[PDB]
């Protein structure tokens, strides 16, 4: 199992950032994949999450206007798959480590985070 | 220990499960002179003649409609069909080109504005030393802004085909027949989940007649349920798996696209066409699909009564919209009289349950990537005139967002997922077993030799 | 499971025919092929007569008896009946009802007590 | 054909032996191979030239049920049972492949369960039977026979 | 081979029922049955490949003429006679099926006319067959016989 | 299976006749003739549609074994050997095809050794092999017999 994100980034104070992580290992859909968010003065965040089979998007209620989760899959290679996400009008408030993590097997209903990624960062 | 002997059986009914290559056949009734259609021009065996079905009496059988390789066939034939007939027709690779778009302003309503652009553009022309300035409308989702100067959607990644005017895929019943040395089982139980040991069994020389319709979210012109809503789904607690809800009694849906719509040909090249959409006759306004209010009620409250079975009589269960980042995880795609409609459904699937009609609105398309490919891509000619669809919900897709509070409820939206689980609506009753005629046992002869 | 019974005159003359009949009980003659019948002679042992198939009608007799002997079946009456022509001395015996079931997957008889007949 | 094709699957297995050739009929008979037969010309067959991988899938169903049915008619031809659907063998029963009576198998069981019972015994039981048939045409070439 | 293939057909029944091996050996040998059989290569291959359309139309007739061969083994299989030309059987003439005795269809009428005189008889004269065969294996597994 | 398939090749006819059944047991089973007949998928089979010339080599294959075997089993039905390994004929030996007495050509010849002898008879053999049935069926359709 390995969650592989894209380098650090630097956007203009409103543009928004995108951000990926390609996983592999284990199949694509099951198991919910989540983001958190590091900020080193504050702790750590959760952002929401995604059901990389339906394709359906879950946001903490603070960024439905400024967050958005998306996957990528191909029915072929099972195997395989990415989790893009979007986040709008970003600024300085927002400079963070961006964590992508999964799910521990049999808990798709909660969230406890078996793997992680490396973290973006952004900002 | 008696003195028996080996005594050989030959055409001794006995299986084992096996996968193998279905042929298809259909009812070469009406279907017969629908001439250019495509699965009436595939499933060319006929078949439905008062066909046999055979009760095994005292047969229990293991179902799994999970791991059918039957839909799994299904999918794969289903993919080749469309590429083979998409392969011979025109390919316009000339129309990504700069376009030069205004708005459509010409009696169009509110909720139309910016839907429509105006495209004029320098095409090629039959005689390869002169070029034509030519215009057509597009919906908005088919075009990308660049730099008024716009191209086509799929000019990054891909060549975009044109559907052949004369093709017609429309889903019209087909069914999977056994090749000679297999049979077809099929599980009669009602109220029958999709797993286990199914105590009534029998068999068959091919499957019901099954519609390969295309969607996401609400199934259309399936079966229906014997007695009860069935809710069926690999592991119910499992919110990462799909809840296919079979309805036992249709819905009817009726779906239009407004305005009356032009198509005009252009010579691309030496008999080369393409179809423009040329200007609309008569106002413009949106797409939309019509759901009667007091059935889109009663229905839920027949799928609540039996998910309260497992997920308890005291909890709360409610319906949200889907959410996403796209249009092909939001809408309820389909298409109708030949075009490709993508409706809002959350006027759907708003509503609490605790112990007049419904109008959804619907943009259209017509360039679809299709299926899950990144290159590929087709352009769905314009029909001429106005299109109406009447249609029957058979069933849902839906997923659980998981747990929620203390307070104890459960939301279920609309789900995604692979093309699969529509047929996984259909082919749950069926098994595919190879006959294996051969087998000893003792008896008291003894060869006698002379 | 049947029942057979025995039945006929316990004293045939010299020349005269000796008939003998037997009842059965709890199935068919007209079916269940083995309805039979087999003589114990003291001094000689245990031998076949003969049999029918109900079924048939058609009989096997032990080549002893090629030319003396006939078996044949009443269904109405479910019993069945042995003929033996030109008795003499030598055929004193005890005669016996049988039923013999023998197939690919069973075996088995029934007897039923049989008739011990004198012959002068 | 096909009125009641796998109706003794559930019967026992004396029963289901006087049933033997409702299931040898369709082995060699689906409904391709009886289209394939008509006095017409099908019709469909151009689909099946103009897009040859449909034409390749249906001409490898239909080879696939013939070598099946031959090599069945191979084994039966080595055994020495030449035809019929029920023959006598001189293999012996070890009974530790089952150790059943005939009273309680042939009246009792079904052929399914008999099936998942002796599978694993399916090739030493077929060995014998050809070995028994060599020894057989072995002993047949002595004029003094037995 | 083919050197008098069809040569009895205008004769009589019973001088054409002398020829039978003559019609059997043409049914699993065409000409492209004996190309393909060739120690050396046939050489034209190529060109039935390089052509996937005459290839499978090629394959499709062989596989048909051996479909067709195997059926009919088949029947005479289930009917009790396994190889043979000429079989008895149990099954009795109705005198509806055809009127006539054995001195006029034997001397006086064609194979071709007599499968026009019987061709409406011909699944009900196979049915009685069937079960013929069925009835007397099941005498045959009854060790007192008849 | 193929345990010893050409072992006898070396060895004198009549060793080599004890061996009878392990070649033809390999006439109809080649390798992907067993991975054909497998429970699951082969998953191979995409390749085979995807590129259709290598489908169609590999049904030619296929259809080839099956037949050259059918071919082989005809001429034995018609010579009146339906089944058996070994059967016996009422041909005479015209001892001008091969002339060699019994004790040297079943002790000292190879089954090639011989095949390389007669090759140029085969024909004439199999001609008054399919006589000779011929008049068997001619005298058994005489309830007089002989
Ligand atoms: C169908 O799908 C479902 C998923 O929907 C599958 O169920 C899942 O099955 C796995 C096992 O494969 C379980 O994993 C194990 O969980 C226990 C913890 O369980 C306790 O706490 C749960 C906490 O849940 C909270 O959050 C939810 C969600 O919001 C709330 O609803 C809850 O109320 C809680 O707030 C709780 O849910 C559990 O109760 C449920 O399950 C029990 C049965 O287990 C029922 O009786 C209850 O009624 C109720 O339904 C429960 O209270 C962990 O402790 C396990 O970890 C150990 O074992 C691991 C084995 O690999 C090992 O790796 C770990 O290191 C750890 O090892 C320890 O124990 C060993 C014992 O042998 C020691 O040797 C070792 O040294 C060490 O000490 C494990 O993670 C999932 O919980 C379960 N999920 C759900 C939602 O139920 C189901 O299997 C699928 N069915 C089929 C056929 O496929
Ligand atoms: C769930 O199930 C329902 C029920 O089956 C299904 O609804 C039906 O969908 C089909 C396909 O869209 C509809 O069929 C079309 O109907 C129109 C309207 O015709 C009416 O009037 C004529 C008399 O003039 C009546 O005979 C007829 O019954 C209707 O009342 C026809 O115009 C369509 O024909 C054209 O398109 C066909 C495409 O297959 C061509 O084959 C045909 O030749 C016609 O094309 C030609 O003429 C066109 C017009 O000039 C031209 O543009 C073309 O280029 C070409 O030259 C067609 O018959 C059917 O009516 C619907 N039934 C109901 C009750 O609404 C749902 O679609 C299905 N749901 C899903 C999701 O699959
Ligand atoms: C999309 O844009 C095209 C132009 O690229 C529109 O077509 C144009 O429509 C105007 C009228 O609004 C035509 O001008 C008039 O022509 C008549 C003769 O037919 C003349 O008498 C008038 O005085 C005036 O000049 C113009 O010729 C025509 N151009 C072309 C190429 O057809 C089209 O209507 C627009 N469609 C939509 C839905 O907006
Ligand atoms: C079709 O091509 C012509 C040129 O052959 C385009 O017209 C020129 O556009 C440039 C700007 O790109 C101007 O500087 C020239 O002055 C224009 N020339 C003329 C004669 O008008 C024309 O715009 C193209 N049409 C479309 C719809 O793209
Ligand atoms: C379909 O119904 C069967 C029962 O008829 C379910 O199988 C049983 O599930 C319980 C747990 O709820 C187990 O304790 C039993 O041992 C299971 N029985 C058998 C025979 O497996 C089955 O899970 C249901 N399927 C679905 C998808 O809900
Ligand atoms: C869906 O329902 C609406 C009503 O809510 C239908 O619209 C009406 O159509 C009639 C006939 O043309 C007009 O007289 C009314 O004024 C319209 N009402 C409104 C609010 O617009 C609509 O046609 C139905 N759609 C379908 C596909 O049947
Ligand atoms: C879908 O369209 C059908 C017409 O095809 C509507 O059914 C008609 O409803 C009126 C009452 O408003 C009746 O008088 C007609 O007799 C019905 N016609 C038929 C053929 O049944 C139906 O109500 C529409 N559905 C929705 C949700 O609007
Ligand atoms: C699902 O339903 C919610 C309403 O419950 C929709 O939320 C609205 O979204 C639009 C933008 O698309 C905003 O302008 C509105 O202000 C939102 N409403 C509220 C009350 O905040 C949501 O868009 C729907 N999702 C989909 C995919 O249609
Ligand atoms: C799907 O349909 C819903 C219902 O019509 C849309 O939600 C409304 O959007 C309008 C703006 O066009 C707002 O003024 C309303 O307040 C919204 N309704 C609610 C309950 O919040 C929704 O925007 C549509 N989805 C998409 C993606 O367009
Ligand atoms: C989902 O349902 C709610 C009601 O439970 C809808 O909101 C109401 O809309 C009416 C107008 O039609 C207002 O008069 C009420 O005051 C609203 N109530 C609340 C609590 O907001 C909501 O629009 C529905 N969502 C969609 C997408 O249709
Ligand atoms: C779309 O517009 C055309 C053109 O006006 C309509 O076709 C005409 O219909 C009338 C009857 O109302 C006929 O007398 C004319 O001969 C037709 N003209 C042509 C060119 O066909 C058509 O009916 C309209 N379609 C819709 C759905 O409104
Ligand atoms: C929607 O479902 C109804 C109910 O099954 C369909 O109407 C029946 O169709 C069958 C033939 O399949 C007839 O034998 C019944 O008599 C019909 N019932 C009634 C009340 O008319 C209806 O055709 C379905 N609609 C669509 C578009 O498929
Ligand atoms: C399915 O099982 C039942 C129960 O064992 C079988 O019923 C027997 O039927 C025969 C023929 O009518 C009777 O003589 C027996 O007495 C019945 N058994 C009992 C216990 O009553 C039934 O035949 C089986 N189905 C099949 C196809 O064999
Ligand atoms: C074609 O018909 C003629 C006339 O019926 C047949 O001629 C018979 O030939 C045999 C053998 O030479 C003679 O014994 C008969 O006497 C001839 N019949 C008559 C009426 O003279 C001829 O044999 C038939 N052709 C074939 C192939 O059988
Ligand atoms: C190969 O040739 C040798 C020599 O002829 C064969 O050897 C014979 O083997 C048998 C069995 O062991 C002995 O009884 C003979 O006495 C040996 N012959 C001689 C001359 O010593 C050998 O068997 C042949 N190989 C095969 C496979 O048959
Ligand atoms: C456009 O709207 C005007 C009214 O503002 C109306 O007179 C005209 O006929 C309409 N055009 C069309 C094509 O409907
Ligand atoms: C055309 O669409 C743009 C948005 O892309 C909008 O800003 C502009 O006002 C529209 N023009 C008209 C005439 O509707
Ligand atoms: C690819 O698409 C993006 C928009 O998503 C566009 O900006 C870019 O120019 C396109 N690439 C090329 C080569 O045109
Ligand atoms: C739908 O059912 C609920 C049940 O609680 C009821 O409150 C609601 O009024 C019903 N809606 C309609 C339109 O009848
Ligand atoms: C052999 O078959 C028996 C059937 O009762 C089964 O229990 C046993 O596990 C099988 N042996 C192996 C190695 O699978
Ligand atoms: C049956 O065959 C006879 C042959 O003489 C023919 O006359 C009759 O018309 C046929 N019956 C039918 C229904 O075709
Ligand atoms: C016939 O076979 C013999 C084998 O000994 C060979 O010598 C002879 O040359 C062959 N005849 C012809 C014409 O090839």
């Amino acid at each position: 199992v390995q969650l592989i994100q894209s380098g650090p980034q630097f956007k203009t104070p409103g543009a928004s950032v995108t951000v990926s992580c390609k996983a592999s290992g284990y199949i694509f859909t099951d198991y919910l994949i989540h983001w958190v968010r590091l900020v080193p003065g504050k702790g750590l965040e959760w952002l929401g999450r995604i059901n990389t089979n339906a394709g359906l998007m879950y946001l903490s209620h603070k960024f439905e206007g400024r967050l958005i989760l998306r996957r990528v899959v191909d029915w072929r290679t099972p195997s395989l798959g990415t989790v893009n996400m979007e986040l709008r009008n970003v600024r300085s408030d927002d400079s963070a480590i961006y964590f992508c993590g999964r799910v521990v097997d049999g808990f798709n209903a909660a969230g406890p985070l078996e793997f992680w990624g490396q973290g973006s960062p952004v900002i | 220990a008696e003195n028996l002997w080996v005594t050989v059986y030959y055409g001794v009914p006995v299986w084992k499960d096996a996968e193998t290559t279905l042929f298809c056949a259909s009812d070469a009734k009406a279907y017969e002179t629908k001439k250019h259609n495509v699965w009436a021009t595939h499933c060319c065996v006929p078949t439905d003649p008062n066909p046999q079905e055979i009760h095994l009496e005292n047969v229990t059988e293991e179902f799994n409609m999970w791991k059918n390789n039957m839909v799994e066939q299904m999918h794969t034939d289903i993919i080749s069909l469309w590429d083979q007939s998409l392969k011979p027709c025109v390919k316009l690779t000339p129309l990504c080109v700069t376009l030069q778009c205004t708005n459509v302003t010409n009696n169009i309503t509110d909720d139309m504005r910016g839907e429509l652009k105006n495209c004029s553009f320098n095409m090629t022309t039959e005689l390869r030393d002169k070029k034509q300035k030519v215009y057509s409308l597009f919906y908005r989702l088919d075009v990308v802004q660049i730099n008024k100067e716009y191209r086509l959607i799929n000019c990054n990644t891909s060549a975009i085909t044109q559907a052949c005017p004369k093709v017609s895929f429309e889903p019209i019943p087909i069914h999977y027949c056994a090749p000679a040395g297999f049979a077809i089982l099929k599980c009669k139980d009602k109220k029958f989940n999709g797993t286990g040991p199914c105590p009534s069994v029998s068999t068959v020389q091919c499957t019901h007649g099954i519609k390969p319709v295309v969607s996401t979210q609400l199934l259309l012109n399936g079966s229906l349920a014997e007695e009860e809503v069935m809710i069926r789904s690999e592991n119910i607690t499992n919110n990462a798996k799909n809840i296919l809800v079979q309805f036992n009694t249709p819905v009817q849906i009726n779906c239009t696209r407004p305005n009356n719509n032009t198509r005009k040909s252009i010579r691309i090249g030496p008999g080369q066409w393409f179809y423009a959409t040329g200007d609309i006759i008569g106002d413009i306004r949106q797409a939309h699909c019509n759901v009667s209010k007091a059935t889109w009620n009663e229905t839920l409250g027949k799928v609540v009564k039996q998910l309260r079975k497992h997920f308890g009589n005291n909890t709360i269960i409610r319906f949200a919209n889907s959410s996403g980042g796209d249009l092909e995880v939001t809408t309820h795609s389909f298409n109708c009289g030949g075009e490709f409609f993508y409706c809002n459904t959350s006027g759907l699937f708003n509503s609490t349950w605790i112990s007049d009609s419904i109008t959804l609105p619907c943009r259209i398309k017509q360039i679809i990537n299709m299926w899950q490919r990144i290159g590929q891509a087709m352009y769905a000619p314009p029909i001429q005139g106005v299109i109406r669809c009447v249609s029957n919900i058979t069933g849902l897709i839906l997923t659980r967002d998981g747990g929620s509070t203390n307070s104890t409820t459960e939301t279920f939206r609309p789900g995604g997922g692979d093309m699969r689980d529509n047929w996984r609506s259909e082919l749950y009753k069926y098994k595919v077993v190879k006959i294996e005629p051969l087998g000893v046992a003792p008896t008291r002869c003894k060869r006698r030799v002379v | 499971e049947v029942q057979l019974v025995e039945s006929g005159p316990g004293l045939v003359r010299p020349s005269e025919t000796l008939s003998l009949t037997c009842a059965v009980s709890g199935d068919s003659i007209s079916t269940n092929n083995g309805w039979s019948w087999i003589r114990q002679t003291p001094g000689k042992g245990l031998e076949w007569i003969g049999y029918i198939n109900g079924r048939s009608g058609s009989t096997r007799y032990n080549p002893s008896l090629q030319s003396r002997v006939t078996i044949s079946t009443d269904t109405s009456g479910n019993q069945f009946s042995l003929k033996v022509n030109s008795v003499t001395a030598a055929d004193t015996a005890k005669y016996y009802c049988a039923f013999f079931w023998s197939t690919y997957y069973k075996r088995f008889d029934v007897w039923g007590p049989g008739v011990r007949v004198t012959v002068s | 054909v096909f009125l009641g094709f796998l109706g003794a699957a559930g019967s026992t297995m004396g029963a289901a032996s006087m049933t033997l050739t409702v299931q040898a009929r369709n082995l060699l008979s689906g409904i391709v191979q009886q289209q394939s037969n008509l006095l017409r010309a099908p019709e469909c067959q151009q689909h099946l030239l103009k897009l040859t991988v449909w034409g390749i899938k249906q001409l490898q169903a239909r080879v696939l049920a013939v070598e099946r049915y031959l090599r069945d008619q191979q084994l039966l031809g080595i055994w020495g049972c030449s035809g019929k659907l029920i023959c006598c063998t001189n293999v012996p029963w070890n009974s530790s492949w089952s150790n059943r009576n005939l009273s309680e198998i042939w009246d009792n069981m079904t052929w399914l369960q008999w099936d998942k019972e002796i599978s694993n015994y399916t090739q030493i039981i077929y060995g014998l039977l050809e070995e028994s048939q060599n020894q057989q045409e072995k002993n047949e070439q002595d004029l003094l026979a037995l």
